[PDB]
């Protein structure tokens, strides 16, 4: 079980949009393009609804199929969007996470990308899941996204 | 450790 | 039509299959590109009686005499440019997920 924080070197917000959830538009798309089912775990549900606005504009000139959970055709379209009051369809390579603390359903994954965004005011929660993935055995790496 |  | 073929594809000018649009939405149907066959309106009219594929039309009004889901967007170019265009596509696949996900 591998689990990657993306290190974000701007709060840049575009369209209403921070910049975690920006990146995690292009790593939803490269995901799915590699021949993943994805999972995004928003932490609320309006942070939902933005990303499935997002993720028909994010890439430009591509075609992501997703939807919102409990949406879409059945088990679900190959990115799903959801939050923490709504069930996801399961049979799915790579959770997204937006999170703000660790989610127990995480464990379910083999593959979890989670985010150290820039503002400081940011970093403590950060640190507490990067904390709380070690405890679950997960392998722990940071990277910058390209 | 954290590396950040 | 070759029983390997799982979708035609119908434009009047039909793109590139490494199209990476039209790569996006033949993944989105699970498709792979070999059992595509692109055809012209005209060659359309040359296919046996009682043809079945699934299909997708591009920028072409008139619903094809093929047996089968159609799904039908708007040209290529306005597909590459409108978030809202690349949406209705997908909840038109998604009411025909029967055809294309058996």
């Amino acid at each position: 079980k591998n689990a990657t924080f993306y290190l974000l070197d701007n709060d840049t917000t575009v369209d209403g949009l921070s910049a975690v959830e920006q990146l995690v538009c292009e790593i939803a798309a490269e995901r799915w393009r590699s021949g993943k089912r994805v999972l995004i775990a928003c932490e609320d549900e309006k942070q939902a609804y933005r990303l499935d606005e997002a993720l028909w504009a994010r890439p430009a000139e591509s075609f992501v199929p997703h939807n919102l959970a409990g949406e879409g055709p059945r088990g679900g379209a190959p990115v799903e969007i959801a939050w923490p009051q709504k069930r996801s369809s399961s049979r799915r390579d790579i959770l997204i996470s937006l999170r703000t603390s660790f989610a127990d359903f995480a464990t379910a994954f083999t593959e979890v990308v989670d985010f150290v965004p820039y503002e400081d005011s940011l970093k403590q929660l950060a640190r507490e899941r990067y904390k709380a993935y070690r405890v679950a055995g997960f392998n722990l790496n940071t990277a910058t996204w390209k | 450790d954290i590396p950040f | 039509i070759p029983a390997h073929v799982r979708l035609v594809m119908v434009a009047n000018d039909l793109p590139a299959l490494t199209d990476p649009l039209v790569s996006d939405v033949l993944r989105a149907l699970t498709v792979s590109p070999d059992q595509v066959l692109q055809l012209t309106p005209e060659k359309i009219a040359m296919l046996p009686q009682g043809s079945h594929c699934n299909s997708w039309r591009l920028g072409t009004d008139e619903p094809l005499s093929l047996e089968g889901a159609q799904v039908a967007s708007p040209a290529l170019t306005d597909l590459r440019a409108n978030p809202t265009a690349r949406a209705a596509l997908w909840q038109q696949i998604c009411t025909y997920e029967h055809d294309f996900f058996p």
